[PDB]
């Protein structure tokens, strides 16, 4: 339940993803750079923030 | 980039050998609870928590940092696999 | 649900210029006219 | 920031001493970046009027509005009396601080473009 | 340079011009912009936060006998300017009872002690004959923009949270002129222009903005190392 | 003028009033995540 | 409201320092950073060379026989000279330098003056050869900011060459605002202020003067008309 989630869960989630990376993939994956590994940074919102330099 | 990644790549003949060593070292640290680390207390990776600084729980970060020190010996056919495990169990229960 | 504009929502004009909102700035951060009127939307001239 | 300004106000006037070339500039006859010839050499008023001891002074003058990033001036960088805009000097410092090596970064960039 | 002369020109409780001259070259932007940013962001005010309408369960409903739906009524309420005459007052509830046919304005709220409505001619709803509008409007005091999803203030079960824009300052513009004193012509003439909804006079908003900037500058006093 | 610095943009900016539409594609309806959940009947792979 | 931010300082020597203020309300990193940067680069009092006289030199673009450095390079070296007045009453001084080849002229070769300290005595002025004369008279004034030689135009005697006066001890200011969080507040700002100075004043001292200058100007919004 969304209303049952306390504020300490988000602090724990920051500890969980520490050091870890995630894979961002955009289709079509024409070449191998279509999948790249990024260190996730927790943000408020619902959209993935992409670095400008990896857009090409 | 990962810290010292250029130095890490220059220590192996193939970049994929670097990943194997880091991943195998990370599992060794996880299996024995980071008690087999070659890192001195001033060198242990730390994470910033609300309460305070604590040991970094990411073993891959530890494995990469340990390997830069040069205290890890890696290669093929170093020790028997069963002999390596039983010896590491005794030293680090 | 009454949905307000948020980061990631897609905007467009009648001339084919489309894009998602990437940043919502406070009124004091937007560029403003000499009379003190801030702008509402900032578009990249490189899309023209 | 790395593109320089070109002026057409003077654009060709020849003089005898640098002071004559500067003297025309305060009269409004020649612009700052207009290509002129002082005695025999081809220069501009900006390279004579503004000579900076280091990039810090050059970018301090930019902050005060004395010169623009696109105005060609004379700057003393790494022991060499350069004749470039503060923006090009600024770009050189951008690379030098990013790579944390002033000498190597100087060898990596094309300053005059 | 001697102390600048401070000149104040006010047109009622909504507009004011504040002139500070002579200033050194470049101090017009140095002083004007921080005040403008503080005025437009960090000036406390009062805004409508929650509304309850009898026989209305949510904001996506229509009231019989009322031309406007609850969404439009709430939009009209968001433009209501309420001034608290008591500095210690933090929250007030405004009671509105109206029966059609009438155009219920902001002046139809029942009077409350130490509370003044600065725009009595604001139009809220248009009641048709046989239509009734019994509603309680909660006005809180705060700073900034608080969406209804954040505060979620409900005085009772059927109260409707309203996005609250507490900032009284409507618009700030500052002007830098080329004043001269003696033999130096590089001096600055700073003119601050403040537009407000009337609950807080522009002079009050300027005084609060100066204090906030002054209070923040005291944070540079104890150098932890 | 710049709302952050107070200094003007070094060149005049094309400022005007333009009609912008908010399109039906919103990030609220498109964000999705999953750790575990339903699986297919035959292949036993996750659904889509 | 938000808690008072913590002010941390990280100074290396007397020429560079990093100052961090956090947590700050959203947009207050820019609100506090830009005004301090403007005051630091244009208002911190300092001293600079404003005029130089060299014997046998007619103009700035000439060259002295018997010395490697031409007049322009000697002038450029003087602009790098850092001198601190030890007496507040002192306003302007002239420094005398007589050197004989083939020595290398340094900033320590200036004749000592009462309550006048050369911060960098190892600064290279000129390089002389056998049979070379360097008779130089530099005038040091007190001021703020950057003033071009053509603007102030200060000449002590005939054939004196005015020099651009880098009055401001602050060489460079670079401030950075970083997003930070304190619990459920995610819009908070962290301000990092980095100041480079010539060494005459500590970067902490330069920041303290800049804050005081900003604080003093806020007191000007006190007496209307
Ligand atoms: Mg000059
Ligand atoms: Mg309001």
């Amino acid at each position: 339940r969304q209303r049952d989630i306390k504020d300490e869960v988000w602090d724990a989630l920051e500890e969980v993803i520490h050091g870890k990376v995630v894979l961002l993939n955009r289709a079509p994956t024409l070449h191998r750079l279509g999948i790249q590994a990024f260190q996730p940074v927790l943000v408020e919102g619902q959209s993935i923030q992409l670095h400008p330099l990896v857009c090409e | 980039a990962e810290p010292g990644i250029d130095k890490l790549f220059g220590m192996v003949d193939s970049k994929y050998r670097l990943t194997v060593v880091v991943a195998k070292r990370a599992q060794q640290l996880l299996r024995h609870g980071f008690k087999n680390t070659v890192l001195e207390p001033e060198e242990r990776p730390k994470m910033q928590t609300l309460e305070g600084l604590f040991d970094d729980p990411n073993a891959v970060t530890w494995a990469m940092k340990e390997l830069l020190t040069g205290r890890l010996v890696f290669g093929e056919n170093l020790v028997p696999e069963d002999r390596l495990q039983k010896e590491m169990e005794r030293l680090y229960p | 649900q009454k949905r307000k504009l948020q980061v990631g929502d897609k905007l467009a004009n009648r001339h084919g210029n489309k894009g998602v909102v990437a940043k919502i700035l406070p009124v004091e951060d937007m560029p403003h006219l000499p009379d003190g009127t801030p702008v509402d939307v900032i578009l990249n001239p490189l899309g023209v | 920031i790395t593109q320089v300004r070109k002026e057409k106000k003077g654009a060709g006037l020849e003089f005898a001493t640098p002071e004559e070339a500067l003297a025309a500039h305060e009269r409004g006859e020649v612009a700052l970046n207009a290509p002129i010839k002082v005695a025999g050499r081809e220069t501009s008023v900006g390279r004579l009027k503004y000579v900076f001891a280091n990039p810090d002074e050059a970018l301090l003058a930019v902050a005060h509005g004395i010169v623009d990033l696109q105005d060609v001036v004379t700057v003393r960088y790494m022991g060499k009396r350069l004749e470039t805009s503060p923006g090009r000097i600024l770009f050189a410092r951008i690379v030098a601080e990013a790579v944390e090596d002033e000498k190597v970064a100087w060898e990596l960039i094309q300053l005059d473009v | 340079l001697k102390a600048p002369v401070f000149t104040v020109r006010t047109q009622g409780r909504e507009y004011g011009e504040f002139v500070l001259e002579p200033l050194e070259r470049g101090f017009g932007v140095t002083l004007g912009n921080p005040l403008r940013r503080i005025l437009l962001s960090s000036i406390p005010g009062t805004a409508v936060t929650s509304v309850y309408i009898e026989d209305v369960l949510h904001e996506f409903s229509t009231i019989p006998g009322v031309k406007e739906d609850v969404v439009e009524i709430i939009l009209n309420l968001k433009e209501l300017v309420v001034r608290f005459l008591n500095p210690s007052l933090q929250t007030v509830t405004l009671l509105l009872k109206a029966e059609g046919p009438k155009e219920v304005k902001a002046r139809d709220f029942l009077p409350v002690a130490d509370v003044e409505i600065m725009n009595p001619d604001l139009h809220i709803a248009t009641l048709e004959e046989g239509g009734r509008l019994n509603m309680e409007v909660r006005v809180d005091r705060g700073v900034g923009y608080v969406p209804a999803e954040k505060h979620g203030i409900k005085d009772r079960i059927n109260a409707i949270p309203v996005d609250a824009v507490f900032s009284p300052v409507r618009r700030v513009a500052f002007q830098v002129e080329d004043t001269r004193l003696g033999q130096r012509t590089d001096l600055d003439k700073l003119t601050l222009r403040i537009w407000t909804d009337g609950s807080v006079t522009p002079l009050e908003a300027l005084n609060q903005a100066v204090e906030i900037l002054r209070e923040h500058l005291t944070y540079f006093s104890n150098p932890q190392a | 003028y710049d709302g952050r610095t107070g200094e003007p943009i070094e060149g005049p900016i094309v400022v005007g009033q333009m009609f912008i539409m908010k399109l039906y594609h919103m990030v609220e309806d498109k964000m999705h995540a999953r750790s575990t959940g339903p699986y297919s009947l035959i292949t036993q792979q996750p659904l889509g």
